[PDB]
């Protein structure tokens, strides 16, 4: 029986995910810009933080803790 | 009619090509590369895990020396010690005071977790990629078969014979050297079996779990027990498997390029969307319909009505169908500008039926081949508003 | 039930039968497997 | 003193380098790469073998048809037949004469020889080469240890720590695709699992021996039995495993380049003499002798006496040793022109002792380092007469 | 009751029959290019042979 971090607040912008975010505990967030340019990111988040992600045309994925990985079309 | 087709490597979307066999009625494809699991060629080089200094119980000779020998245990650290007075339940017990000798010995051994919770190195070569390609073909409407990529392999599952690849996009997201842990896969330059510096990753290096032999550079250094008491100072680096779990790097299913997912399963790297695949199929000729039985649709007209300049199939277009018979009519845009949701459209005697599609150019001038009748569905499209959900059906971006 | 030399046995180094060796805080579930020298 | 040394890859001959540690007495090497077994990374793709048309016994309905179904056996060929009158031990037995029906069915199955006498395909990657390197080191005089090539692996077997390679000569004599048979290994472009044309190699294609599923393109075509008699015409290509044993190609242990031998064992390619290996050793400093204990040999003289311009150690040269103490004195020619049989020479107080060697230049102007004393053993050599036996000790051919 | 040689492997090319062929015994193959130019061929085949 295991962990789960509170859901994110998804916010749209032009090819950009603003994400006001607010965890319970330090959560390792990370992503994978699915271009052959990976351009991943990692950061433990314990302090609530509005973050940003330059999403590309083809897609990005998003991993709010051990909550399952999300995915996003940003055309 | 062996329908060769270059084909983009991208997992979750069909590729509804069109069979233009001269003589009989054409048939649509629906080729959805549901998976791109890879399974490169690899080699289990050594498991590592955290040690356990499972100390054998030291000798205590009471008056005089006990020379130690270098037993063949992995990293068998043993050092004789004198000058003790070992308090053991009755105060000391050895009646001398300097000739009291204590021989400490300690070797490294695989943890019990080594069997189960263990990193795992590999020398990784390229191997051969796979897929559970669904085709809901033509009127066959189904086959979900596991295939290969090497460009002479068929897979006669269903009724169609299909040859795939070899793909041009040889990026194995795995590097040459890889470490693996449970599910998180690390494309790490593991030092090697037999060498790993103590504290660093691979301080313990066992070929496999069963392998009694190993390499344990742990810098295990015994020190003399204190003030005439029985115990075993083992001074040792906690493992490079202890770190590598909290000062590690991030996983390849979180840092890879060109869009892959991973499993501790056959060591595949699923769904790597990159490049194209030269795919070619030999359809069963029985599945063809002869040309003189499908309605001829010409003297028609096509026009968009609300084109959505987008990914989801928002583009629509009525078509003033002008048929001869009445029935089905497979459809496709041979130009890659427009991707269509409908493979097939039913037709009465010269009616009209809208379909759905998606494009990337403001002025979509794409041909539409309604069962041997071409038409330009020229028009203009509108941008959407609502772009935060999974991946597109459009995948056709070019100069616009 | 073996008896060995506990390191800080309340006061200091006694010889407790429950002398603790091989502490393993290596799992995840809030759990530790321990060996006493005592065989309960 | 970590004695780096580029080193030719060649199996059956020592490489007696010299440790020039500044401060203590030098020590000779004797590095004999007794083996170069390779063991590339590979994958069992499919066993093949000759089929066996293990016919299931046909049905004979006496008056009317028996429709067959496509059972899932590998290459399950089945064809209904009518118009029989099957003579079975009492003349015919079915009382009709055209409604007599005969349903023949035959599937392909692995032979019993498939388990044991079977070709074996592979997709072959590069892997990692090995060796049982003997060093009869210094005064240690022995270690015969199995090592690797990857240029950070030690192998502390004996007392010395030694790091080998990576070699520059990456010619894997195995091709990418390989077939294997018992011991004869064929670098053959096997077609693939799942595809092999009947008669051609791999008509039967089983993943492994246990694998009940396979691919059997044998062109198995049943024909109707003749003239009202019970039997089963199975018309079939004898296997592409039958041929491939008498219209095959030659084995890689008989056609490879750059000098390799082969085994159906870990799939090594032994003793591949090609290129060089950058080898580096960390000697135990205890094995060193300090410089002030070996005799100083200078004020000497060297000369050939009968130099043989050859491979076997036919070259000889007396040396007017001019020692200070008396004892041993390791020797080596730092120039690769001369290869010497003696690593070490015993010395009385300034005597003379011939050694043996071999060269390749008519005028061998090679230095000789007699335990920190250089000397040119200039001279001239003679060609031999008797050249038909195994491989040389000279291996130093250059411009002469 | 009489002979029969294993079936051929027909292979297409441009106005050309490649035929990988593999008999049981020496088989006299022969043809007749049906033009008024006959241009026939004869050869006993016992060794398996790809012909044209």
């Amino acid at each position: 029986i295991a962990t789960l971090a509170p859901e994110p607040l998804v916010e749209h912008k032009h090819r950009t995910l603003i994400l006001h975010l607010h965890p319970d505990h330090p959560t390792l967030l990370t992503t994978r810009s699915l271009g052959s340019d990976a351009n991943p990111t990692r950061q433990w988040i314990e302090r609530p933080t509005t973050v940003n992600f330059t999403v590309t045309g083809e897609g990005l994925e998003y991993t709010w803790g051990n909550h399952p990985p999300k995915r996003v079309w940003a055309q | 009619y062996e329908h060769t087709a270059v084909m983009p490597n991208k997992v979750g979307i069909p590729y509804k090509a069109l069979v233009e066999r001269p003589g009989y009625a054409p048939v649509h494809l629906q080729i959805q590369l549901v998976n791109t699991r890879i399974i490169p060629s690899t080699n289990l080089e050594y498991i590592t895990c955290k040690y356990k200094t499972k100390v054998p119980s030291p000798v205590v000779k009471c008056c005089g020396a006990t020379q130690c020998t270098s037993k063949p245990h992995p990293d068998y650290q043993c050092q004789v010690f004198t000058g003790v007075y070992p308090f053991m339940w009755g105060g000391a017990y050895c009646f001398c005071d300097t000739e009291n000798t204590q021989m400490s010995e300690a070797y490294v051994e695989r943890s019990e977790e080594c069997s189960i919770d263990h990193a795992k190195a590999y020398k990784v070569h390229t191997g051969t990629v796979q897929a559970m390609v669904n085709i809901t073909y033509g009127s066959v409407s189904w086959r979900s078969a596991d295939v290969y990529v090497n460009g002479e392999t068929p897979a006669k599952i269903g009724d169609a014979k299909l040859i795939i690849g070899p793909l041009s996009s040889a990026w194995s997201p795995f590097d040459n050297k890889v470490v693996v842990y449970g599910h998180e896969v690390y494309n790490y330059d593991f030092p090697e079996y037999g060498t790993g510096k103590a504290g660093s990753f691979g301080d313990l290096q066992s070929r496999t779990s069963t392998s009694n032999d190993l390499y344990a550079n742990t810098n295990l250094k015994l020190q003399r027990p204190q003030a005439g008491i029985v115990h075993t100072p083992f001074t040792q680096a906690p493992s490079g498997f202890e770190r590598w779990k909290r000062d590690k790097g991030a996983p390849l299913n979180d840092v890879a390029p060109f869009g892959c997912s991973i499993a501790l399963e056959p060591l595949r790297a699923e769904n790597c969307a990159v490049g194209s695949i030269p795919i070619s199929i030999d359809i069963p000729d029985a599945a063809f319909t002869r040309i003189s039985e499908t309605p001829t649709v010409s003297d028609l007209e096509c026009k968009i009505t609300e084109c959505t300049y987008a990914s989801d199939f928002g583009g629509i277009a009525t078509v003033a169908y002008k048929s001869s018979k009445a029935g089905n009519c497979p459809i496709h845009s041979p130009s890659g500008v427009a991707v269509i949701k409908e493979n097939d459209v039913t037709l009465a005697e010269s009616g009209s039926f809208t379909f759905h599609f998606s494009t990337a150019n403001i002025h979509p001038a794409f041909k539409l081949q309604v069962c041997t009748s071409a038409v330009t569905c020229k028009g203009d499209c509108k941008p959407p508003k609502d772009h935060i959900v999974d991946y597109p059906a459009q995948h056709t971006e070019s100069f616009t | 039930p073996y008896i060995a030399d506990c390191p800080n046995c309340g006061h200091s180094r006694c010889d407790s039968p429950i002398a603790i060796e091989e502490v393993r805080g290596d799992a995840h579930a809030g759990v530790i497997r321990i060996q006493t020298s005592a065989m309960f």
